[PDB]
């Protein structure tokens, strides 16, 4: 999101060059039900509420450089060797540890 | 070199400048030591 | 082998128990106040991020 | 054992090759600075002092 | 055959191609002086600068 | 990242021949075949060629 | 005061007040022009 | 402080952090620079204001500016009796507005747990009481928001807001709130372009009411064409429009 608030989608290399998260944001469907003991229930329902961003592993199936041909890789400056399989959280691609 | 009497502190020592130096960070703010905060709380309640 | 799908899992129940912790709390307020409470306001998104 | 040079784990390496590019590298070190306006009396700003 | 004086050499050297790596450590990485340098004021004792 | 210009051995001249080598390649030859062609005795200079890696060609899959 | 945008490579003079931002293209990636000035390289 | 040269300005040495005599060489001051540190070489509410920027995926920089704003009005104290959470809607409207990217008081109403009434009165008393002021919004501010939050294309969006700075400029709209004026550009860009949107989106999106929608678009509906971009391609005719 941009300082005029404007969303745009947020490329690995931006991200490096921009020291931020590599984060998919996070919705849920939130279904509300009140019962004033007067024999009604509305149930109302609030579609995609948001939650939160889920850092978002490099190469992976909810990741932007998913299914990009080797040719689309280097058009968004991207090694097609590069395999992937980290983060980039504040610009610093971080490896989990197993 | 050492009375019973001396160990109660009636008077409490203030340390040097030098032991507890005036740091200075983001500009001239002058950042106190951790003794001087203390010796900010004490003297305060000395007084009152 | 915890790998980061397992190693986030167990991040994300806690951070989800707290999320939801939060809006019991921010709607118990409003509730006892006997006001009804904002869905959108009582989620606190810093707590995934 | 050429000259006494190598001895105890060492190399002696060819200065004709080395100047043809023999393990030649590059060596690069990237800075970064932010400037932040956090507080009022203090604005900091890049700029030629 | 000596490169100084161009003789045989008595002993016949194993010589062949050899991979080899070339190591992040370099000495001028690592070479570091220190001569009446800039003390703490708080320690008045040496510190990098 | 390109062919070097020189042997780093001998100093024998190197950087005219990646492209030959790789049109000899193109025209059946074996690499050691190749490398005879291009007038390349010496295994310090076979060895130029025969492992060289041309990234600067990937480089240039990058648009400046 | 020459910047280069990361996304389009427009060049586009900008002040030292005014945001850094691509006039065209948008984009907030930015890089300075390459120094006018001379530096010798011995080819050693 | 040379004591052959009184009032010498010493220059600063970072071999050993040291003052020297300008002109004498005579080292003042043994190592007492202290080169390394020198030369580079309340609550509820900052929690409660980067929730509403995160329900915005508004950037950070705009959240120090609030968390600032807030320590300022919570220091001067001209408005102690407003709510916390009413001061924190109104110092992130302010730090969005202040930024270049201002957002409208239904948009922070929407993320606030207060309505826009005491948003607005909160936005007043800071404003006063910092005695800082804003620049005046303008109907360009809203446009790559709303038609980002719509699917137009970028082609309908640069329609869009040359259609509503045409349009005030040319005087079409006199005294009506420029977000009105955006949304009567954006419709009649969508319905001109290729992709339509019907009133009840884009009020929406832009928390206009349709009725509003509707005032300010016939004000500027006689003069859609000259408000078009001279280059401007569809398939839907600008010559016809609802
Ligand atoms: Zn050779
Ligand atoms: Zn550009
Ligand atoms: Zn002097």
């Amino acid at each position: 999101w941009e300082r005029d608030g404007a969303p745009s989608p947020m490329m690995p290399n931006e991200a490096r060059l921009r020291n931020l998260t590599y984060s998919a944001p996070l919705y849920v469907d939130i279904t509300k039900t009140v019962i004033k003991e007067g024999e009604e229930q509305l149930q109302t329902q609030h579609q995609k509420t948001f939650i939160g961003k889920i850092p978002i592993m490099l190469r992976s199936t909810y990741c932007l450089l998913n299914g990009l041909t080797d040719r689309d890789l280097c058009e968004l400056n991207e090694c097609p060797l590069d395999p992937g399989g980290y983060f980039i959280i504040n610009g610093s691609e971080k490896v989990l540890i197993a | 070199y050492a009375r019973p009497e001396w160990m109660i502190v009636t008077v409490l020592p203030v340390p040097p400048l030098s032991v507890r130096p005036a740091v200075v960070m983001q500009g001239s703010a002058r950042n106190q030591d951790d003794l001087t905060h203390k010796l900010a709380d004490i003297v305060k309640i000395n007084n009152q | 082998l915890d790998l980061a799908g397992p190693l986030l899992a167990f991040l994300f129940r806690g951070m989800f128990k707290n999320l939801l912790k939060e809006v019991r709390i921010y709607a118990q307020k409003f509730i006892d106040r006997g006001k009804d409470f904002n869905l959108e306001l009582a989620i606190k998104t810093r707590i995934i991020s | 054992s050429y000259t006494g040079y190598n001895q105890e784990d060492s190399v002696i390496m060819n200065r004709s090759a080395v100047d043809r590019g023999f393990f030649r590298s590059v060596f690069y070190r990237s800075y970064k600075e932010q400037e932040s306006k956090k507080g009022f009396d203090q604005e900091e700003v890049f700029e030629k002092p | 055959y000596n490169g100084f004086t161009g003789r045989k050499i008595t002993s016949q050297i194993f010589i062949g191609p050899t991979y080899y790596q070339r190591l992040k450590h370099m000495v001028d990485d690592k070479i570091h002086s220190r001569a009446r340098g800039p003390i703490q004021i708080l320690n008045r004792q040496p510190m990098e600068g | 990242m390109i062919i070097p210009v020189r042997c780093f051995t001998c100093g024998k001249i190197v950087g005219n021949k990646w492209e030959a080598y790789l049109g000899l390649l193109q025209a059946e030859y074996t690499e050691g075949d190749a490398l005879d062609a291009l007038g390349l005795k010496r295994y310090c200079c076979r060895r130029m060629l025969l492992a060289h890696v041309d990234l600067i060609e990937k480089l240039l899959n990058y648009a400046p | 005061m020459i910047y280069i945008c990361g996304e389009c490579h427009t060049e586009n003079e900008i002040k030292s007040r005014d945001p850094i931002r691509c006039r065209e293209c948008g984009y907030r990636i930015m890089y300075k022009k390459r120094t006018k000035r001379l530096v010798v390289f011995d080819a050693r | 402080t040379c004591p052959n040269h009184p009032d010498a300005i010493l220059v600063e040495d970072y071999r050993a952090g040291d003052m020297i005599c300008p002109e004498c060489g005579l080292v003042v001051g043994d190592r007492v620079i202290d080169v390394g540190s020198e030369w580079r070489t309340m609550m509820n509410a900052f929690k409660e204001i980067t929730t509403m920027a995160d329900r915005i995926n508004l950037p950070r920089n705009i959240v120090d500016r609030t968390n600032n704003l807030f320590k300022q009005v919570y220091e001067q104290k001209s408005l102690k009796g407003r709510a916390n959470d009413a001061i924190a809607s109104a110092c992130l409207y302010i730090a969005c507005r202040q930024e270049g990217v201002p957002r409208t008081f239904k948009e922070i109403c929407a993320v606030s747990r207060i309505s826009k009434k005491e948003i607005g009165r909160c936005f007043k008393l800071i404003l006063k009481a910092l005695e800082t002021s804003v620049d005046l919004i303008t109907t360009g501010d809203f446009m790559s928001r709303f038609c980002s939050n719509l699917c137009l294309p970028k082609q309908v969006q640069m329609a869009a807001t040359h259609i509503a700075r045409k349009a005030v400029e040319l005087d079409l709209v006199p005294g009506r709130s420029p977000i009105s004026v955006a949304a009567a550009a954006i419709y009649m860009a969508s319905q001109a372009s290729a992709e339509k949107r019907t009133q009840k989106e884009i009020g929406d999106i832009a928390g206009v009411a349709d009725v509003t929608i509707r005032q300010s678009y016939r004000l500027i509906y006689p003069r859609a064409p000259d408000l078009f971009p001279t280059d401007f391609k569809f398939d839907t005719p600008v010559d016809k429009l609802p």
